[PDB]
RNA sequence: AAACUUUCAACAACGGAUCUCUUGGUUCUGGCAUCGAUGAAGAACGCAGCGAAAUGCGAUAAGUAAUGUGAAUUGCAGAAUUCCGUGAAUCAUCGAAUCUUUGAACGCACAUUGCGCCCGCCGGUAUUCCGGCGGGCAUGCCUGUUCGAGCGUCAU
RNA sequence: AUAGGGUUUAAUGGCCGGAAGAGCCCGACACUUCUGUCGGGUCCGGUGCGCUCUCGACGUCCCUUGAAAAUCCGCGGGAGGGAAUAAUUCUCACGCCAGGUCGUACUCAUAACCGCAGCAGGUCCCCAAGGUGAACAGCCUCUGGUUGAUAGAACAAUGUAG
RNA sequence: GCGUGAGCCCGGGUCGAACGGCCUCUAGUGCAGAUCUUGGUGGUAGUAGCAAAUACUUCAAUGAGAACUUGAAGGACCGAAGUGGGGAAAGGUUCCAUGUGAACAGCGGUUGGACAUGGGUUAGUCGAUCCUAAGCCAUAGGGAAGUUCCGUUUCAAAGGGGCACUCGUGCCCCGUGUGGCGAAAGGGAAGCCGGUUAAUAUUCCGGCACCUGGAUGUGGGUUUUGCGCGGCAACGCAACUGAA
RNA sequence: AGAGACCGAUAGCGCACAAGUAGAGUGAUCGAAAGAUGAAAAGCACUUUGAAAAGAGGGUUAAAUAGCACGUGAAAUUGUU
RNA sequence: UGGGCGAGGCUCCUUCUGAGUUCCCUGGAACGGGACGCCACAGAGGGUGAGAGCCCCGUAUAGUUGGAAGCCAAGCCUGUGU
RNA sequence: GUUGACCUCGGAUCAGGUAGGAGGACCCGCUGAACUUAAGCAUAUCAAUAAGCGGAGGAAAAGAAACCAACAGGGAUUGC
């Protein structure tokens, strides 16, 4: 047969994803029965239908991500996948708010004594 | 031994399937300067460390 | 000089008590009110070699 | 083995009375199955694109 | 001693380690004569930079480590470009 | 007088010096600060139309998605695309995913692909037995919740 | 006690099933082969300080007395439960279902392991025929296994072995 | 050809891409030796030597070529504490079939445990898995600046059994004790005969059996004296309630 | 990332190459050798002697006094004249 | 002594950039020798069948196409004493 | 007596969190040699160094005087 585009795999719902993909492992395993004893253009099948179950998984997977995320707006813990992963260290710094306070005797004096602008002649 | 574990079957299998020489369409490419396989085991030559 | 042979007997290693065919240890009963007062009786069963 | 028998059941839709299993020296497990009295094997190899 | 005595040979001091895959691991002890299996720390020696170098960050795969840098340069960003099908 | 030993030249041998070359070393200067229980460094086994190694990747396995560029890949074969649009490539970039068995390694163990327990679903007459699939069960310490022990101790 | 009569632990003993339908040994016909078909027989005793393995009853030696656990059964006790049209917790006979995971090829040595090697060295066990003879002694043979160690011609000295 | 000399210059042959003179600057700057370092090659020399384990011979076939390939016929040896038939440790494809120039088999080679391409190891019953031995390592605790040392029931609040609820989440007894690893020769539930492949079988095929675990029905047994009868006895038989 | 009065395959890092690789040791550890055909494979069709490896003709090329034992090819040692 | 706007400027990535293959000799092949020209804020470096500024990639100069997120800041508009 | 508090000490696969390993050229601590030099050698020297062990960052550490001075007085720390 050929391909199975990448383009039109995004227009789908879930349950017609998974029909495709059941008819996409069948021929597969049907092919390799007889790969013995014959080779000729039906050895690019088995690369072609491959990689053509490979989009379809990923299309599959991206979509249950999309709408999970989706649920957990507004939510105060969420799965630990789903949490964003930038660095151990960075995990674990102050947050801006937090590392920003001071105290109240501090901030009376910086509002009557701040830095000033000034130049002086020659 | 014929009592073998499965650790020492798998190892046994690798190194039996990594001992036939190259392929003869290697030495027809560009720029090329493979000539034999050069890690060549032999149960007479060496030994193997398990 | 090195060690001599009567220092190496406190470490306990080739110079340790046999203990394999020994069964129990010889003592008393632990001291009770009834034989601090009374008496009790009991039957002798076996005349054993240890 | 149930597995394996499980598998042949939903795909080739074939029973089996015994399964029997080795693994060969280069690494790969091979398995002996069956076929009930009544099933015929030679056709179903024939009808089932299996080399005959 | 000698010819002789090199006969009788047929047993294993050594057997393989899970941790670090060289035929290091006395059987009676069950340590590792080379990592220090099962110690938490790996066994490794300043009198040896040879050692050292050996088993040293960068010798294997780095499956993960490899790509950092490339992730640093653009700031640890999240999300998809503008317009992007999907 | 030949043969044999010894010296030199011409051509032919043995061997790899010399001359010329270099996608590699070595030293100095300049810019930057980014590993890991959200499973690191290291180890093992696997994956290609035809592969043993090196390089790359993980049962979605010599790659998948997305963005950019705009016609290849090449040892052979095969087809693919052909720019209408529905887009070649071991291309460049990289913001979404996959990621087997292990390892600080974490149910108990391991010189064994060993032996258990808890919850849910599907089969076989099944709350108890057997099989398949999915999710869980390490230790030290902090804060809070809940159920308790003690004539330590207060009041009716 | 002797004697007479009984009960019981222990078959690798006798007979019957399984089982002659099998295996083995002869004879007579068939023929490119796919192929064979059909006849008979497969018994009866003796012997022993014989060899080997196993079981039983006695005896000798010790200032030496010669492992543990999982697992399985019987008994003492009397908790609970249960019928008169059926109930039944009957260790009796027959019948229904299931039994996952890894190893299994070959050598074990004057060539497959260790001695730098296809090295006169070293490396733990099972089975064990006939004759001579006290005998697993030495010498000859049967089943089974080898005929493999660079070869051809001559016969001085000096050697190594007899 | 020039110079006392280290050296400089030209002719002829071979070869194929860079290189010199003159004054200053700079250094990892000149070899016969060090039983010098790495690589290569000689005389000795076609010499020493290839001599333990009794031994070979005739014809035919294959082939470019046969003492050491194959068949047949003679002659010999090992002589059941074997040169026989099977295993433990260790080796890891050496096992079987077809084919083959060089290299290896200290002579030859059509042959090979060598080279090239394919193929081969089936278990509820045989082992591992289970239990403990000498011994090793966690837990409670105490030492040490620390990597870690001691400690195995010890100055510890250390465990598991039953029942019923529409539904898990509610009740009720007992309590001296409370971990893992460690044997292919110890302890241990159960399979025997015949046939079969170029190469495996107590496994595959045919026939006839057995053990453990889990479910359930018929036959027979017992009981209106509610949980069986017989023998003086040792005890007998197809069954014949039994929790802490 | 940019540079040098630095080394030029027995030098420069142990590694310019499938190098911490092949190999040795029970083990801790020890640890090499090895770059260059031509501008382009155009890597020798066909005939003839041989059991075969290969030889003799004849070809490709500016050159085979460049033939996958491949640029230049010194000395020790060897053969023929 | 509170709040809100904010031109304009600076960092990063990405589009594009001058001039001979003129004539003759040697050669297997001019990138060599001879004659005549052109570009240059560009005669650094590399490739192409031998020493190439003008055959090709790049090189020098300020600008130019498109896009993303943070900084800095001229100067304005508005509350007010418990 | 009944019932309700307080203090100390525990259970749980209770709700939510956190530590280990790698690297260690440079940086903060602990521990700690001998060869060697003295023409011998023991205090001394090599050295408050190598090896061993614990803990961090892009820098670490130090730091706003119980200081230096004796002057007509200087004025946190670090480096040349
Ligand atoms: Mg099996
Ligand atoms: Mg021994
Ligand atoms: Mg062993
Ligand atoms: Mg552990
Ligand atoms: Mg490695
Ligand atoms: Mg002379
Ligand atoms: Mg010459
Ligand atoms: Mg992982
Ligand atoms: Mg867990
Ligand atoms: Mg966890
Ligand atoms: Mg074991
Ligand atoms: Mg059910
Ligand atoms: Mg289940
Ligand atoms: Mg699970
Ligand atoms: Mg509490
Ligand atoms: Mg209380
Ligand atoms: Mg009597
Ligand atoms: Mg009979
Ligand atoms: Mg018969
Ligand atoms: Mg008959
Ligand atoms: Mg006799
Ligand atoms: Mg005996
Ligand atoms: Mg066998
Ligand atoms: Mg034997
Ligand atoms: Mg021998
Ligand atoms: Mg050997
Ligand atoms: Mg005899
Ligand atoms: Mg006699
Ligand atoms: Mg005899
Ligand atoms: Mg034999
Ligand atoms: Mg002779
Ligand atoms: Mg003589
Ligand atoms: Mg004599
Ligand atoms: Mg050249
Ligand atoms: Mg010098
Ligand atoms: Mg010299
Ligand atoms: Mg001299
Ligand atoms: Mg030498
Ligand atoms: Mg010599
Ligand atoms: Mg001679
Ligand atoms: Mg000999
Ligand atoms: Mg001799
Ligand atoms: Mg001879
Ligand atoms: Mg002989
Ligand atoms: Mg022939
Ligand atoms: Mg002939
Ligand atoms: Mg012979
Ligand atoms: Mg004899
Ligand atoms: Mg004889
Ligand atoms: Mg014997
Ligand atoms: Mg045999
Ligand atoms: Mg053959
Ligand atoms: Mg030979
Ligand atoms: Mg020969
Ligand atoms: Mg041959
Ligand atoms: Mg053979
Ligand atoms: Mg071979
Ligand atoms: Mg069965
Ligand atoms: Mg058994
Ligand atoms: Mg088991
Ligand atoms: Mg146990
Ligand atoms: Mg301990
Ligand atoms: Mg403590
Ligand atoms: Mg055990
Ligand atoms: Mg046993
Ligand atoms: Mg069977
Ligand atoms: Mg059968
Ligand atoms: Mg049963
Ligand atoms: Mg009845
Ligand atoms: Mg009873
Ligand atoms: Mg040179
Ligand atoms: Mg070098
Ligand atoms: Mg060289
Ligand atoms: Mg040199
Ligand atoms: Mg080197
Ligand atoms: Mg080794
Ligand atoms: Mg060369
Ligand atoms: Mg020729
Ligand atoms: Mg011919
Ligand atoms: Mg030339
Ligand atoms: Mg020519
Ligand atoms: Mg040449
Ligand atoms: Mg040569
Ligand atoms: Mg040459
Ligand atoms: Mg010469
Ligand atoms: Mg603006
Ligand atoms: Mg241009
Ligand atoms: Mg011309
Ligand atoms: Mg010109
Ligand atoms: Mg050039
Ligand atoms: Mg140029
Ligand atoms: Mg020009
Ligand atoms: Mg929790
Ligand atoms: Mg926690
Ligand atoms: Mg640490
Ligand atoms: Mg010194
Ligand atoms: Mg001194
Ligand atoms: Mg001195
Ligand atoms: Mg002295
Ligand atoms: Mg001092
Ligand atoms: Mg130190
Ligand atoms: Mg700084
Ligand atoms: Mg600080
Ligand atoms: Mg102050
Ligand atoms: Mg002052
Ligand atoms: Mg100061
Ligand atoms: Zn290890």
């Amino acid at each position: 047969n050929g391909k199975v585009k990448a383009g039109q795999l995004w227009s789908k719902n879930k349950e017609e994803l998974t029909k495709i993909l059941g008819e996409l492992k069948t021929e597969l395993s049907q092919l390799r029965i007889q790969k013995i004893s014959s080779s000729g253009a039906k050895l690019n099948k088995i690369h072609d239908l491959r990689k053509s179950i490979a989009r379809v998984l990923t299309v599959i997977n991206a979509k249950q991500r999309a709408q999970l995320r989706l649920f957990y707006k507004n939510k105060k813990y969420l799965p630990l996948d789903l949490r964003p992963k930038l660095t151990r260290a960075l995990r674990r710094r102050l947050s801006k708010e937090d590392a920003s306070r001071v105290l109240e005797k501090t901030k009376k004096r910086l509002t009557h004594f701040p830095q000033r602008k000034y130049a002086v002649k020659a | 031994p014929s009592h073998k574990t499965f650790r020492i079957k798998q190892k046994l299998a690798k190194a039996q399937k990594q001992n036939r020489p190259i392929p003869q369409w290697i030495r027809l490419r560009t720029g090329n300067t493979i000539r034999y396989n050069a890690k060549r085991r032999h149960w007479r030559k060496t030994r193997l460390g398990l | 000089g090195r060690v001599i042979r009567n220092q190496r007997k406190g470490r306990g290693s080739v110079f340790t008590a046999h203990t394999r065919l020994r069964k129990a240890p010889a003592k008393f009963r632990p001291l009770d009110y009834a034989e601090r007062h009374g008496y009790i009786r009991g039957i002798v069963k076996e005349i054993i070699h240890d | 083995k149930a597995q394996i028998k499980q598998a042949l059941k939903k795909l080739y839709d074939i029973d089996t009375v015994k399964i029997n299993t080795l693994i060969r020296p280069d690494g790969t497990k091979k398995a002996f199955a069956r076929l009930t009295p009544d099933v015929d094997a030679l056709d179903i190899a024939a009808t089932k694109l299996g080399l005959v | 001693k000698g010819t002789s005595s090199f006969g009788k040979r047929h047993n294993k001091t050594h057997g393989l380690c899970r941790r670090c895959g060289r035929r290091s691991l006395h059987n009676q002890k069950k340590v590792c004569a080379s990592c220090g299996y099962p110690a938490a720390k790996t066994r490794k020696y300043n009198w040896s930079e040879k050692a050292k170098r050996r088993k040293v960050t960068g010798t294997g795969r780095m499956r993960y480590l490899s790509t950092v840098p490339r992730r640093f340069k653009n700031g640890f960003r999240t999300g998809v470009p503008k317009g992007a099908r999907g």
